[PDB]
């Protein structure tokens, strides 16, 4: 799907702008080996809720 | 001796100091005289002669108007030099 | 000194950082005998280097 | 769909690099690169690429151009490097913070680039890395070559 | 073995990759990756940081170990004629054996030094809750509160001496370093200025 | 002569920073007087301008 | 390996060739990085271990420090010489300043 | 886990320094050393390729 | 404490794993590199296409 | 057009392998005539001449 559409409308490379940190959030996922992206509103994005989550030890 | 004033000349550093050699006739009896020297020179007793006093050395043992090495220190083109004189 | 660390900070974004413990540490891990023998072996190949 | 500024900047083979990795995270069934940071944390995803001689249109800028005195883009040479590619890279697509390496053997520049991937995974350092050669042909190099 | 001089102990190494950007002079704070751990509940402190423990796991494991060769050494002697009468109608007792014995030497060495490496070399490799860059000393029984110096980059530039301090900083803080005990900045570029490569 | 120091040109093939050496395009308006040179120098020269 | 080594070489080849000043023949393979690697086993080591040549152009020689320890770790090599080199020259004081 | 293709499965990677020399652009046959190994005598042959 | 038992066990396994499977050549001369590589899939120097 | 093929000077900026061009060093022999320039041009012509 995702191959059709770009080859037809020249969007095969979508540049990314903002990372999937936040300024605030990017160095506290450099020090949690464990928080990671989740998605919302169709964007993998960093949160706060993931980064040294009580319940990514279990 | 001459020897001597190049060891304690190597192991000594900006002293300005009296050499424990003033005259050589110190050495006619060196066997307790550079005995007790080394204590002052301890490290020279571990350190390898060095080359710069090495080649010095040999430059001692075939210096002019000097009797010949009873030894062969080297072999070098000058072998027979030091084997035969 | 324990140990040094080591940033250093490149174009593109290619930083590094290396950590270098003392040599001593190291010698702990192993018995006499072994630091012994290879204590002999230095030697002797420092004054060959010399 | 690189966007015209990158396009206006940078030195053409960074255009090749950037589309050969696009479709090679496709053909890896990946849509958008931040899909890794799903199952991987964010310091886990490298690039060990790297050139022969990547930028030769960007050393004939600071070298022969200049002299000249032609009409040249002020800092042309952070594209004149070789690891400035995978540097438009994770600019660009990753926006990671995995080991970046960068290989240099000319000729067999592709393979050791993989060497130095294995040695990366196997070692835990990173759990997915970019790995792959690129390279630009160019007048300068032409004539050498020739020589 | 060779008889070298020790100089070092090259412990930990790492690279990083900063942030998606449009400036490629401008540093990032990437690096700091080498010493993200995780920090949720500390009542049950992570056993693998006490020496004794992976001390007494090491032994246990050696043991295992030397057990196993030694009935391996013994399995040997059935297996020779159980295996040689179906290569070679002779029997070279002594020379099968004086191969597979030392090869049962060889494959338990391996053994033991993985067992060793597991256990005290990189026996933090798969956790979050030890950071590398503090696992890297524990190997040497070793706290984050010795490392002593810290060799900055350090090229007299605007951005560079001021992120080089904040990802130190920051990875100390993160690393619980004792209050009050900084690292030292040495910047040896002043003196030898910035050998670019 | 050692360390940071200014830098000294016979290090570096004449690189004199203070007279960095630069080429100029320039479009000439008025024909140079003919020099002699090689045969294939001139064919060169022929056929590059 | 090098940031950007051989740029005495890459001079000959970009801006001298194009002024046609006489210039060794085979200038390029010494414009490369690892070109010097190769030179040191060429006379010294005469080896085969493995070769490698990191370019991390300000932080270069940290970065083949970690590609020389994931290889040993790997058993790949037993030993092998890491560090790096550069050089100062014209065309390149000028762009770092601009 | 991700469930991407699997092309392939890299199993080997090697390089090599070739032999010294005073002409880069001459190779040699140093990547030879990826298949080196002992052939003294296999009577007994390695157990650990069964 | 618990969990941590089941990581620091899940290493061990994938360790004997890889020495048994995946690397089990490493130190030894008789296995050339080229052989084991594929040796580890149970393959053939004679299957290299 | 695709392919090995021969170079084709429009995808790499008017390089032309039937006419690379060079620039010969050459020494005047007679003065050229005077032409207009630019301040700081006219300068650096003196400073480096």
């Amino acid at each position: 799907r995702y191959m059709h559409n770009a080859i037809t409308r020249n969007t095969m490379f979508v540049a990314k702008d903002k990372a999937p940190y936040s300024d605030e959030l990017e160095q506290p996922v450099y020090l949690d080996p464990l928080a990671r992206v989740e998605e919302n509103k169709k964007k993998l994005v960093f949160s706060d809720k993931t980064i040294q989550s009580s319940q990514s030890y279990v | 001796g001459d020897f001597l004033r190049r060891v304690e000349e190597r192991f000594t550093s900006s002293a300005g100091t009296v050499s424990l050699l003033q005259n050589f006739n110190q050495l006619n009896e060196p066997e307790q005289f550079t005995a007790d020297f080394f204590e002052k020179f301890p490290q020279a007793g571990k350190q390898l002669i060095s080359e710069e006093d090495c080649d010095y050395f040999l430059m001692l043992a075939a210096r002019p108007g000097q009797k010949p090495v009873p030894f062969v220190p080297v072999l070098d083109e000058r072998f027979e030099f030091f084997f035969k004189k | 000194i324990k140990a040094v660390s080591v940033t250093s900070f490149g174009f593109g974004q290619k930083g590094a950082q290396a950590v270098v413990v003392h040599p001593d540490y190291l010698f702990a891990v192993l018995d006499r005998s072994t630091y012994e023998e290879y204590a002999t072996k230095v030697s002797a190949r420092n004054k060959k280097t010399y | 769909g690189i966007p015209e500024d990158t396009i206006s900047q940078v030195d053409p083979i960074t255009l090749y690099v950037l589309v050969a990795t696009v479709e090679a995270l496709l053909s890896a069934g990946i849509t958008d690169p931040y899909e890794f940071y799903k199952y991987v944390h964010v310091s886990e995803v490298g690039n060990c690429s790297g050139s022969g001689m990547g930028g030769v249109s960007a050393l004939r800028g600071m070298f022969k151009d200049r002299y000249a005195d032609k009409p040249v883009q002020n800092d042309i040479l952070q594209e004149s490097f070789i690891n400035t590619m995978s540097a438009w890279v994770n600019m660009l697509l990753l926006s990671s913070s995995g080991p970046i390496k960068t290989p240099v053997g000319a000729c067999a520049t592709a393979v050791e680039s993989v060497d130095i991937g294995i040695e990366t995974i196997l070692s835990g350092k990173a759990k997915v890395v970019l790995v792959g050669g690129y390279d630009d042909f160019q007048e300068e190099g032409s004539y050498e070559f020739a020589n | 073995k060779m008889g070298v001089p020790i100089h070092a102990v090259l412990a930990m190494t790492a690279t990083a990759t900063d942030k998606i950007g449009r400036s490629v002079p401008a540093p990032g704070k990437g690096i700091l990756t080498t010493a993200r751990e995780h920090h949720g509940n500390l009542k049950y402190p992570s056993p693998l940081l006490n020496i004794e423990y992976r001390k007494r796991q090491l032994n246990k494991r050696l043991e295992q170990i030397k057990s196993w060769e030694e009935t391996e050494l013994s399995y040997l002697q059935e297996e020779a004629e159980l295996a040689k009468e179906e290569f070679g109608d002779e029997f070279s007792m002594h020379e099968f054996l004086k191969e597979r014995t030392e090869e049962v030497y060889r494959e338990s060495k391996r053994q033991v030094s993985d067992a060793k490496k597991q256990w005290g070399n990189s026996f933090y490799k798969s956790d979050p809750r030890i950071a590398p860059l503090r696992g890297a000393l524990a190997a040497f029984n070793l706290t984050i509160d010795d490392i002593g110096v810290a060799s900055f980059h350090g090229t007299s530039t605007v951005a560079n001496d001021k992120n080089e301090s904040a990802t130190i900083n920051n990875m100390m803080k993160h690393l619980g370093r004792s209050e009050g005990n900084p690292v030292f900045g040495v910047f040896q570029k002043y003196l030898t200025g910035h050998p670019k490569g | 002569h050692s360390g940071i120091r200014l830098i000294e040109p016979e290090l570096f093939n004449g690189y004199d920073p203070k007279k960095k050496q630069m080429i100029q395009e320039v479009v000439v308006q008025h024909d140079l007087e003919p020099f002699e040179c090689s045969k294939e120098t001139a064919e060169q020269y022929k056929h590059e301008h």
